[PDB]
RNA sequence: AUUAGCAGUUUCGGGGGCGUAAUGCUCUCAGCUGAUUCUCAAACUCUGAACAUUUUUGGUAAGCAGAACUGGCGAUGUGGGUUGAACCAAAUAUUGGGAUAAGACGUCUAACAUUCACUAAUAGAUACCACAAAAGGUGUUAGUUCAUUAAGACAGCAG
RNA sequence: CCUAACUACUAUACAGCGAAACCACUGCAAGGGGAACGGGCCUUGCAAAAACAGCGGGGAAAGAAGACCCUGUUGAGCUUG
RNA sequence: CGCUCAUAGCGACGCUGCUUUUUGAUCCUUCGAUGUCGGCUCUUCUUAUCAUUGUGAAGCAGAAUUCACAAAGUGUUGGAUUGUUCACCCACUAACAAGGAACGUGAGCUGGGUUUAGACCGUCGUGAGACAGGUUAGUUUUACCCUACUGUUGUCAGUU
RNA sequence: ACCUGCCGCUACCAUCCGUUGGAUAAUGGCUGAACGCCUCUAAGUCAGAAUCCAUUCUAGAAAC
C-alpha cells in the first residue's frame, strides 16, 4: 500500500557517490572567501595525524552544569612539521570558473618536492624535473621573463595561491614524496598577495603563524578504508530476522515493481571508508613546540598545574606512529583518517 | 477603445528646476535633489519652458491611461519634497510597558527596546534620505522627516510593521508605533 | 492447493437486521441502521426503503437465503415482500457486526446519562462531576437493564444511594445577587434557561432574585455569571428542598 | 537540566523499588520523554521518570500504572568529568506526576538523579 | 439516502408515469402546489413574475419542493402571505428507477449483477424543457 | 392520471350567527352539477408530418449489455489527426510531370504575406480525443436598458 | 533494543578440469496511444569502449499445454429408493 | 443553530463536482501459468497538513482550543489481544495525518491465514459427501544471463 | 574448557562535529491611479517561510 510505519532514511545522500577518494591526502576544494579588509595570511596547512590522547580542562561555559569543573576531553594530536612554500599560481576569474594562469615557481626546489613529479624516482638517473626552469634564474634573459610573468599575475588575476609542500622526510614514516598543495593567500590588494608569495619562496611557514591559538579549524581528510562492506555497517539498515533464507544482512526490498529499476537512493553494499570528508569546527587546544635537533627535550606535554617534564608522546611513543618531534597541534575530538595519514587542515 | 491623446500637466514652482532626459525626471530644489526613473511607461515626459511639465500618452487604453496620473502625482511628490519636504509624526501607544526608543545619526537609525517587555532590540535603519528625532514637547512621539515620500512613509511603515504583538490577539493589545500625522510644513 | 487467487471470504456489512423465529426456523432480513425505529413507532418509511434487500434470509452473516420448501411450511406463504413485513413488525431488532459496540457503548452511554441527573453531596449540599458517581455506582454495584424506562431508571439508581449514603433527591433554590448595570445581560441569559421568583430590582442597590433550580445545575450558574460579567457576583443559598422535581416519582 | 547518561533500562525491565512505601520491585513500561524511532525500545537511564507498574508488593497498589524515578542502574555511564560509575542493581522509587518522592529512599542514589529532582535528594541517605 | 441527482439529471429515457403498469411507486415530495392568497381576484395581482429553465433536464420533485419552500419563506418574511399567489408550473410525473445492488463486501454472491436489471421506482421527477416555466408568481406591482 | 379557486345547489352532514325553537335566512364547510384553470403518458389519442454519426432499450454509468438504417474496421494500405483497427481525405499494378484533397504554413517539418480586435492568466493552441460543473469577479473588451444633471448631478471637503 | 567482534569452509584471486537451465531479436528511461502496465512504434530525456565483485527492481524472468473456474453431448473413483 | 447575530464556527431542505486509498459494475488483457492475504524490511512519490516554519481569521483577555493560506523541507512511536488489513485499549509524545508505488515489496524473507491430500466436531444428506462454519498437522524451487543499482579496474578519441 | 588480555575492529554501550547570503510564496505594508475620494496593484516598491537558489558538503564529464 504505503509505507506502514514511518522511519527516517538510512544514510545521508549528501555524501552519496561513496567511492574511494581520488585525493590521497585530502583536497581543500573550497577556501575561505577572501575579504580585502584583512591582512595577508595563509589559510590552509598540512598536518599528519600522530595519535590521540585525552586531556583534562576546567570548563568556562557560564550557565552549564560543568562550569569551573574538570572535564576529560579527548584530543587528537596532529603533527605539523613546517611547510616549504615553493611556488605561486595565479587564477583569473572567467565565465566558466577560475583557471590556472601563469604559475611562477621558485629556484631551489627541494628533492622531496620534485619526487611528486616522479612516480619512479629510483629508475631515473638524472632527475631532470625543474632543471631547465632553474636555469632561468642563472641568466637575466630568463630572469626578466620571471618578472614579466609575475606582473601578469599581480595585474590580470584575482586569486593568489602559494604552492606549498611539507617535510615528510623530517618525520620518519617511510615516505619521501613530500605532500604538495596550493594554499590560497587571503589578504587585500593582489600586489600584496604576490608580495607575500615571493617573499616566502624557499622559506618555511610554521603552523603557529597560519593557525592561531584557541580557534576552530576545519579538517579535510580521507577516512579509514574499511573495504567492500555490506549494507548494514554501510548505511545502517536493520537486520532481517533469524529465520531468513538467502541471508539476513541485506536490505530486504530494494524497490517497488513500478519505477522498474533500482533507485540510486536504495542502500546497496559497497565501499566503506577512504571517503573524502571535511570536519568543521574542531577547536585547537594547544599548539606544541618543535623539538630541537640540537638541545634538550622540550617538555611539550608539560602543562600548568602538572609540572612534569614530559612530551606529548606517551610511554612507548604513539602507537603505530613514531614520536612527535616537530610542531604539533592538538585539537578536541576525532578527525578523519587513521594514524600516519596526511590531513589538510584549513582555516574555517 | 484607446483614446488618441491623454495628457496631464505638472506645475513647476519657480525655485525648482526639473532635468528630464528621456523618462528620467530629476527635480532640483532649494533643500535637496531628487530623481526617479519612469522607464516602465510608454510616456513622453516633456517640459514646457520653465513652469510646466507635461506627461503625455499617445494611444493608451487602460493600465496605460491609468499610469499617467500616477507618474504625474509622483513627480508632484518629488516637487513637494524639494520645496517643503514631508514630515511624518509617529506616536507610541502601549498598554503597560513604556516603549524606549534610541536614535543616532550614523545611518539615522531607530532602536526600539522595551516594546511589550521584549528584550530583543529593534534596531532599524532608515531609507537613504531620512532622519528622525524625538519630540521633547509632545510626550511619547517621534517625528520622522525627509525629502521623499516613498522613503519617508516606507521608513515609517517599517517602524510600524516591526512594532507588532505576535502570537496574541491584536484587537486588544495595540502596542506599537503608528503614523499619526502626515504634514509638510 | 496453490490457486493463484484465494477463495470467497466473509460478507462483512454495515447493515442492521431484525429477527423473527417461526415454526422452528430463524428468519432475518437486512434493514437500515436507524430506520427500524422509524417503523415500529407508527411512522411510514416506504416498505421498499426500509430493507437493504427484499429476499428473505436464513442467516444474515452467512448470507443464506431461504427456499420455498421451508417457507410454505413455516409462514404459510411464499411471497417474499409479504414475508418481510411480518418479520419487520412481529420481530425483534437483532444486531450486526457492530452488536458488541452498539450494546457495550449503549450500556456505557446509559450509565453516562441516567446516573448523573440530580445528585448533591453531603455537608452543606453542593453538586459535582459525573465520574464521582461513575465510581460510586460501580461501588454500589449497579447492573443496568434497558427495558425499564429511563426516568424510572433514574429513580432506581438514587434509591440505592438514599438507602446507602446520605444524598438529597430534590431541587434546591438560590438567591442570586447581581449589580444592576452590569448584570442584566446575565439576567436574560438564565431567565429563559431556568425558573425565577422574587425578581426584586433596584437602581441604587443590587438586583436580588431567587431561583427554582435542580441540585446539579448550580456549578454552571456559579461560573457563567462571572465569565460573562467579568467581575464578582454572589452565591447565597435560599432553600435546600423543593418538590415537583423527581420527588413526585413520575 | 542534566546531561545524557547511558540508558540501560528499556521497556520491560524490572528493578528493585528502593522505597519505604510498599513495593518490592518496579516494572518499567515506558519512560517519560522518549519519542519516536521505529522499533526502538524506550530506555531509561538514571534520573529518568518512568511509568511503571509493580509486579510484587502490597496488593492495594499492585495493578496501577504509577510513576517512578530511576535512582541507580548498573549500566555504566561516564560523567562528563571523565570518571565512570555503575551501581550494583537497578532501582526505582515511587512518586507523583510532579516528582515528589513521599517515602524514604534506601541505598545509594546516583547524583545524576538528585540533580533534576530536589525531593530525591531530600530522602536519600547516600548520594553517589 | 437518495442517490445523487447527477444520475437523474438529464432526460434520456422515455417518459414513465404512475399507471396500471408502474404499480408501487412512492409519492411525490412536493405535496401542495399553489401558494399565496389564491382566493385573490385577478384584478388584484397584475404582475406575472416567472422562473423559466434555460436547460432541459429532470427537475426532481425533491428539488421542486425545496425551491417551493425557499420561495414561500422569503416572501412570507418580506411582505407576509397573501401578498402573492404562485402556483408551480411543473409536475413530477416521470418516475425514476434504481437497480439497487448491495453495499456488502461479498456482493458477488447475493445480487443478480445486471441480471433482471430493471429497477424499482424511487421518487418522481419533472421533465422540464428549455423555456418551460416551473415557478410562476402572480403578485402586486409593489413586489417586483 | 391530476392542481387551484369562482358560481349554483346553498335549508343540507357538522359548526354556529339570525325570528324567541325548527329542511327556515345567509358564511367557511363537506358533497353533487356547470363554465374555468396547472401539469399531462412506452403499454392514451380528435388530428399528424419528414466500431462511428443518428434513431434507440436496460443500466447511475462504462472503452457495459442489446437492437434499427447507413458507412466502415475485420479484408486495406496510403495522405492527415504527434501517436492510433474503425474519425477526416481517399482507396492499393510500376513510375515521371502538373494541379489538388483532408490537414496545415516560427523551428523540428515540406509551406505565407497583409489586416481588425480579444487575452497580461503561465493561461491557450486540430472535432472523435483524451475532460470539467454549479456558483462567483470593481480583470478587461463590446453591448442592452433605466435613472441623474447648468431648477448645479455622483464623488470629495464642510454647514 | 542494536547490533559488534572472532573462526573454519565458501564466495573472491591463480593453475588444472569444466557443465546446465534458458534463449523470436534482444536489451536506458518519461509520457502518449496501443490488446486498457513497452525494450522496440510516437514526442521527448539523452546517449561514448571492454570488463570484475556484489545484488535482487525489472525482463508481466525460468520450471509446468492452470491442480482452482467454465465448456466438452471427454473420462474415472465412490454412493444411492 | 450559535443569548441577540445566516455565513467565528456550523448548517437542514436541495443542487454542482472531484477523487480512485472502499465495495460494486463489466469482462478488454492474461487459463501451453503475471506466485494470491498480512507482517517484517527498504526507497521514492502525493497532499486531501497531524506536528514544525511564516502568516491571516475566532464567540482569539492570558493559557488552551478552532477555521484557513503559502507550505510535503523534516518528523510522524513502544506495546497487550487477533493471521489479520481493519478494530480496540494501555503508555510515551511536538505530533502519533491520510495515502499510492501491479490492493509497492514471496528467485527479499516468514508461512500465521487462505488453499490439496490426514483427521475431529456441529448442522445438512439415506449415502458417497457438502459447508462461503469451528479446530489441528501440512515440501515456499532456480539467477551464473541482460538491464537497473552499488562499488572497482580500464580507453581518454604530442607522450608521461 | 575456563580466567586475564595486547594490537585491531567496534557501540548514544564510548567520543567529536554537524554554517551564512540572495530571491520568493502566504501575508502585513508604502507611493499611487483606474474611478476628483478610497485602494498593497494596475505601472512601480518594501519586509517576509522549516521554501527556492546559491554557500559549505559528495562525485568530477568523449569538458577545460
Amino acid at each position: 500500500s504505503h509505507r506502514k510505519f514511518e522511519a527516517p532514511r538510512h544514510g545521508n545522500l549528501g555524501f552519496r557517490p561513496r567511492k574511494r577518494a581520488a585525493r590521497h591526502q585530502g583536497k581543500v576544494k573550497s577556501f575561505p572567501k577572501d575579504d580585502r579588509t584583512q591582512k595577508v595570511h595563509l589559510t590552509a596547512f598540512m598536518g599528519y595525524k600522530a595519535g590521540m590522547t585525552h586531556v583534562v580542562r576546567d570548563l568556562e561555559k557560564p550557565g552549564s552544569k560543568m562550569h569551573k569543573k574538570e572535564i576529560v576531553e579527548a584530543v587528537t594530536i596532529i603533527e605539523c612539521p613546517p611547510m616549504y612554500i615553493v611556488g605561486l599560481v595565479g587564477y583569473v576569474e572567467t565565465a566558466q570558473g577560475l583557471k590556472t594562469y601563469k604559475t611562477v615557481w621558485a629556484q631551489h626546489l627541494s628533492d622531496n618536492f620534485r619526487r611528486r613529479l616522479y612516480k619512479n624516482w629510483y629508475k631515473s638517473k638524472s632527475k631532470k624535473a625543474f632543471t631547465k626552469y632553474v636555469k632561468q634564474y642563472e641568466t637575466e634573459e630568463g630572469k626578466k621573463s620571471i618578472e614579466a610573468s609575475l606582473q601578469a599575475i599581480k595585474k590580470r588575476c584575482s586569486v593568489v595561491r602559494v604552492i606549498a609542500h611539507t617535510q615528510v622526510h623530517k618525520l620518519k614514516l617511510t615516505q619521501k614524496k613530500a605532500h604538495v598543495l596550493e594554499i590560497q593567500v587571503n589578504g587585500g590588494s593582489i600586489v600584496e598577495k604576490v608580495n607575500f608569495a615571493v617573499a616566502n619562496f624557499e622559506k618555511t611557514v610554521n603552523v603557529t603563524g597560519v593557525f592561531a591559538e584557541n580557534e576552530l579549524i576545519d579538517v579535510i581528510g580521507v577516512t579509514k578504508g574499511k573495504g567492500f562492506n555490506g549494507v548494514i555497517k554501510r548505511w545502517g539498515v536493520r537486520k532481517l530476522p533469524r529465520k531468513t533464507h538467502k541471508g539476513l544482512r541485506k536490505v530486504a526490498c530494494i524497490g517497488a515493481w513500478h519505477p522498474s529499476r533500482v533507485s540510486t537512493t536504495v542502500p546497496r553494499a559497497g565501499q566503506l571508508g577512504y571517503h573524502h570528508r571535511v570536519e568543521r569546527n574542531k577547536k585547537i587546544y594547544r599548539i606544541g613546540q618543535a623539538q630541537p635537533e640540537d638541545g634538550k627535550q622540550i617538555s611539550t606535554g608539560k602543562t600548568e598545574f602538572d609540572l612534569t617534564e614530559k612530551t606529548i608522546n606517551p610511554m612507548g611513543g604513539f602507537a603505530h606512529y613514531g614520536m612527535v618531534k616537530h610542531e604539533f597541534l592538538m585539537l578536541k575530538g576525532c578527525v578523519a583518517g587513521p594514524r600516519k595519514r596526511a590531513l589538510t587542515l584549513r582555516k574555517s | 477603445m484607446k483614446v488618441i491623446n491623454s495628457s496631464r500637466k505638472v506645475q513647476i514652482p519657480e525655485n525648482v528646476t526639473v532635468d528630464v532626459k528621456g523618462r528620467s525626471v530629476k527635480v532640483t530644489g532649494p533643500r535637496g535633489t531628487l530623481s526617479k526613473s519612469f522607464d516602465h511607461a510608454s510616456v513622453d515626459i516633456n517640459l514646457v519652458g520653465k513652469k510646466e511639465l507635461t506627461v503625455d500618452l499617445w494611444f493608451g487604453n487602460r493600465k496605460q491611461i491609468a499610469c499617467i496620473k500616477t507618474i504625474t502625482s509622483i513627480i508632484e511628490n518629488m516637487i513637494t519634497g524639494v520645496t517643503k519636504g514631508y514630515e511624518y509624526k509617529m506616536r507610541f501607544v502601549y498598554a503597560h510597558f513604556p516603549i524606549n526608543v534610541a536614535v543616532t545619526d550614523g545611518g539615522r537609525v531607530v532602536e526600539i527596546r522595551n516594546f511589550f517587555g521584549e528584550k530583543i532590540v529593534r534596531r532599524i535603519e532608515l531609507l537613504d534620505g531620512i532622519t528622525c528625532y524625538r519630540n521633547e514637547k509632545a510626550k511619547d512621539e517621534i517625528v520622522l522627516t525627509g525629502n521623499s515620500l516613498e522613503l519617508l512613509s516606507q521608513s515609517c511603515a517599517t517602524i510600524q510593521l516591526r512594532s507588532a504583538i505576535k502570537y496574541k490577539d491584536v484587537r486588544k493589545f495595540l502596542d506599537g508605533i503608528y503614523v499619526s500625522e502626515r504634514n509638510v510644513l | 492447493m496453490s490457486i493463484f487467487t484465494p477463495t470467497n471470504q466473509i460478507r462483512l456489512t454495515n447493515v442492521a437486521v431484525v429477527r423473527m423465529k417461526r415454526a422452528g426456523k430463524r428468519f432475518e432480513i437486512a434493514c437500515y441502521k436507524n430506520k427500524v425505529v422509524g417503523w415500529r413507532s407508527g411512522v411510514e418509511k416506504d416498505l421498499d426503503e426500509v430493507l437493504q434487500t427484499h429476499s428473505v434470509f436464513v442467516n444474515v452473516s452467512k448470507g443464506q437465503v431461504a427456499k420455498k420448501e421451508d417457507l410454505i411450511s413455516a409462514f404459510g406463504t411464499d411471497d417474499q415482500t409479504e414475508i418481510c413485513k411480518q418479520i419487520l413488525t412481529k420481530g425483534e431488532v437483532q444486531v450486526s457486526d457492530k452488536e458488541r459496540h452498539t450494546q457495550l457503548e449503549q450500556m456505557f452511554r446509559d450509565i453516562a446519562t441516567i446516573v448523573a441527573d440530580k445528585c448533591v453531596n453531603p455537608e452543606t449540599k453542593r453538586p459535582y462531576t459525573v465520574i464521582l458517581i461513575e465510581r460510586a455506582m460501580k461501588d454500589i454495584h449497579y447492573s443496568v437493564k434497558t427495558n425499564k424506562s429511563t426516568k424510572q431508571q433514574a429513580l432506581e439508581v438514587i434509591k440505592q444511594l438514599k438507602e446507602k449514603m446520605k444524598i438529597e433527591r430534590a431541587h434546591m433554590r438560590l438567591r442570586f445577587i447581581l449589580p444592576v448595570n452590569e448584570g442584566k445581560k446575565l439576567k436574560e441569559k438564565l431567565k429563559p434557561l431556568i425558573k425565577v421568583i422574587e425578581s426584586e430590582d433596584y437602581g441604587q442597590q443590587l438586583e436580588i432574585v431567587c431561583l427554582i433550580d435542580p441540585g446539579c445545575f448550580r456549578e454552571i450558574d456559579e461560573l457563567i455569571k462571572k465569565e460573562t460579567k467579568g467581575k464578582g457576583s454572589l452565591e447565597v443559598l435560599n432553600l435546600k428542598d423543593v418538590e415537583e422535581g423527581d420527588e413526585k416519582f413520575e | 537540566s542534566n546531561y545524557r547518561v547511558s540508558l540501560g533500562l528499556p521497556v520491560g525491565a524490572v528493578m528493585n523499588s528502593a522505597d519505604n512505601s510498599g513495593a518490592k520491585n518496579l516494572y518499567v513500561i515506558a519512560v517519560k520523554g522518549i519519542k519516536g524511532r521505529l522499533n526502538r525500545l524506550p530506555s531509561a537511564g538514571v534520573g529518568d521518570m518512568v511509568m511503571a507498574t509493580v509486579k510484587k508488593g502490597k496488593p492495594e497498589l499492585r495493578k496501577k500504572v504509577c510513576t517512578g524515578l530511576v535512582v541507580r542502574q548498573r549500566k555504566h555511564w561516564k560523567r562528563k568529568d571523565g570518571v565512570y560509575i555503575y551501581f550494583e542493581d537497578n532501582a526505582g522509587v515511587m512518586c507523583n506526576p510532579k516528582g515528589e518522592v513521599k517515602g524514604n529512599i534506601l541505598g545509594p542514589v546516583a547524583k545524576e538523579c538528585s540533580d533534576l529532582w530536589p525531593k530525591v535528594a531530600t530522602n536519600a541517605g547516600t548520594i553517589v | 439516502g437518495r442517490r445523487p441527482a447527477r444520475c437523474y439529471r438529464y432526460c434520456k429515457n422515455k417518459p414513465y408515469i404512475k399507471s396500471r403498469y408502474c404499480r408501487g411507486v412512492p409519492d411525490a415530495k412536493i405535496r401542495i402546489f399553489d401558494l399565496g392568497r389564491k382566493k385573490a381576484s385577478t384584478d388584484e395581482f397584475p404582475l406575472c413574475v416567472h422562473l423559466i429553465s434555460l436547460e432541459k433536464e429532470q427537475l426532481s420533485s425533491e428539488a421542486i419542493e425545496a425551491g417551493r419552500i425557499s420561495c414561500n419563506k422569503y416572501i412570507s418574511k418580506t411582505g407576509g402571505k397573501d401578498s402573492f399567489h404562485m402556483r408551480v408550473r411543473v409536475h413530477p410525473w416521470h418516475v425514476l428507477r434504481i437497480n439497487k445492488m448491495l453495499s456488502c463486501a461479498g456482493a458477488d454472491r447475493l445480487q443478480t449483477g445486471m441480471r433482471g436489471a430493471f429497477g424499482k421506482p424511487m421518487g418522481t421527477v419533472a421533465r422540464v424543457n428549455i423555456g418551460q416555466i416551473i415557478f410562476s408568481i402572480r403578485t402586486r406591482d409593489n413586489m417586483l
